């Protein structure tokens, strides 16, 4: 992902004042919401019945944290995403078998989120850049595809 | 397909939008421009100047066209008719950019309006934006 | 969204498949787990070998599924909900698989009755599958 | 694109019996026609309102076995796809941002072609050999998208 310096801290930047106990439960939350069948790669979880069940769920909280890990593994290694998510492209496409249009929807439900959050300072700049972020993430975790 | 549940939540949420629909269907377009330049194809004599009238003018009439596609839920195929016209017939319009501005929209409605954007609110905007998205790029007549 | 001419090539052609229609089915069927095994994973309670017994009688459900769906071509949202409860609420199919399905169910119509597979005739049946997919996987309940 | 040794000889077996000059101006005619918003690309060539406007076009047919041929390279170096496709990527990606789900339909409606062409000759086993080159051709023509 080519970023212009600017992009690249503006990013950072955002990242840091990023509650990391509780966004990737959230992103994570409200893709099993938003695209009800991605439930089915997580039937361990418990309840998931209604959003308020979802969202509530410390099974999905606790992941989305190791989702936004991995994530904040990404953003620290721009320049080397396909080594990064490696061993992450393996599980989700050679064991789990995800379609990789999913990988573009919770990038974005990530930027939803971000947007959620954030409110005015989350602007079309600030979004452009973190769109470019996501689909390195999920081109990077698609690999084992391509 | 919408459940009864869905349109109660996106009549609800986009019914807050008011005044601010030109603002947002402005801010919704822009989001488009920069994170998908791609779009611009569509557009190749706009003002795309950050704050060209040319876009808040647009956006305005994106706007008012989702303000009444809520009204007409039930009846878009009918009540959207022309802009299929416009959109599948005349411009030809990929679908794929359907979804990029749709996700644009939902965030400019995350950043606005935090307490209407809720998960349930989310999913039935989703969509509500998909089925108008069917309906646009269809063609039927 | 599908044109009245788009109606009227789908009964014309559906209706030539009369009594193949679970022979087609299955043929479908076996295309799908063939070309893209990951499909197999919703049917982990079936025997999926090329003479199966399964296969061929689910192969005959779907396609009868299919002969309801072109009769209520008009509203597929009430004489699909079985089904899309079935898909959407309970087997939580990833719509992904839908378009695998659908292309599949193309190719069969294609290799057995070329005489109706013209390029209009494509192009209503590709649309028409669409609408049965979105409805099977969307929850209006 | 990792077939089998008899993948391989069925595919090479059916594509022998392919008629070189008309098959990809009737897969590429079917892709203005099923998908209408590909015309788009194709202003240039003239009369695509109607069906048969587009099945009788002498453009799209000229086009056509040019995309076949690149097809048939793909075909006698499945090996070498990401090379043999290097250029059409940048010009596809770089020059004329066709989105990558359009190279996906398009591989899908050849498939169509094939199985109308061929009826019973193409088989399940057949069909799934034609699914992974196809695949391959549209994930190599995409290349400058990852
Ligand atoms: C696109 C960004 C994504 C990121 C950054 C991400 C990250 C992660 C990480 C770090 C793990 C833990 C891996 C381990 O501990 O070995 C994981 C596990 C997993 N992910 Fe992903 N993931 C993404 C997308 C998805 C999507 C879209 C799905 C399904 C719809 C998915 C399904 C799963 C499953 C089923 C597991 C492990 C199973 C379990 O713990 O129950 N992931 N992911
Ligand atoms: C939510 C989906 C959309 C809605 C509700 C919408 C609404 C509208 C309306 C109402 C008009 C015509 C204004 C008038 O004459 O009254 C229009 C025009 C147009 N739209 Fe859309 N639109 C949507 C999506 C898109 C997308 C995704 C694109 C492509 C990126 C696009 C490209 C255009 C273009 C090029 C025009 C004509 C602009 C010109 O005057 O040159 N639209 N839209
Ligand atoms: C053309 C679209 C489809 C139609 C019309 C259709 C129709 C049906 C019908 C009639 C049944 C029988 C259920 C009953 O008797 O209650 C069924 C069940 C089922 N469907 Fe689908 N279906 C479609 C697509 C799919 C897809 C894409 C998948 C996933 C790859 C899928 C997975 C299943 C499974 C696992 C069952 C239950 C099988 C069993 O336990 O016997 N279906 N569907
Ligand atoms: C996925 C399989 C495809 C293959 C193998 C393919 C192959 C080719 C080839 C060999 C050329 C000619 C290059 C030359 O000038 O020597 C070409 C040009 C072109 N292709 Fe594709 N193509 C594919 C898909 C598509 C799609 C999906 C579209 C758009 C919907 C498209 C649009 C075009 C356009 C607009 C040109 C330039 C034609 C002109 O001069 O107006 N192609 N392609
Ligand atoms: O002639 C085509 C031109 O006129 C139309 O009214 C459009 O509004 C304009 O953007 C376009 O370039
Ligand atoms: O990776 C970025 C690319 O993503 C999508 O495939 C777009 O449609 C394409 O035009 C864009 O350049
Ligand atoms: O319209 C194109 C889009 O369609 C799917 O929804 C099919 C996506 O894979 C793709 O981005």
């Amino acid at each position: 992902v080519h970023l212009t310096p600017e992009e690249k801290s503006a990013v950072t930047a955002l990242w840091g004042k990023v509650n990391v106990d509780e966004v990737g439960g959230e992103a994570l939350g409200r893709l099993l919401v938003v695209y009800p069948w991605t439930q089915r790669f997580f039937e361990s979880f418990g309840d998931l019945s209604t959003p308020d069940a979802v969202m509530g769920n410390p099974k999905v909280k606790a992941h989305g944290k190791k989702v936004l890990g991995a994530f904040s593994d990404g953003l620290a290694h721009l320049d080397n995403l396909k080594g990064t998510f490696a061993t992450l492209s393996e599980l989700h496409c050679d064991k789990l078998h995800v379609d990789p249009e999913n990988f573009r929807l919770l990038g974005n439900v990530l930027v939803c989120v971000l947007a959620h959050h954030f409110g005015k300072e989350f602007t079309p700049p600030v979004q452009a850049a973190y769109q470019k972020v996501v689909a390195g993430v999920a081109n990077a975790l698609a690999h084992k595809y391509h | 397909v919408l459940s009864p549940a869905d349109k109660t939540n996106v009549k609800a949420a986009w019914g807050k939008v008011g005044a601010h629909a030109g603002e947002y269907g402005a801010e919704a377009l822009e989001r488009m421009f920069l994170s998908f330049p791609t779009t611009k194809t569509y557009f190749p004599h706009f003002d795309l100047s950050h704050g060209s009238a040319q876009v808040k003018g647009h956006g305005k009439k994106v706007a008012d066209a989702l303000t009444n596609a809520v009204a007409h839920v039930d009846d878009m195929p009918n009540a959207l008719s022309a802009l299929s016209d416009l959109h599948a017939h005349k411009l030809r319009v990929d679908p794929v950019n359907f979804k990029l501005l749709s996700h644009c929209l939902l965030v400019t409605l995350a950043a606005h309006l935090p307490a209407e954007f809720t998960p349930a609110v989310h999913a039935s905007l989703d969509k509500f934006l998909a089925s108008v998205s069917t309906v646009l790029t269809s063609k039927y007549r």
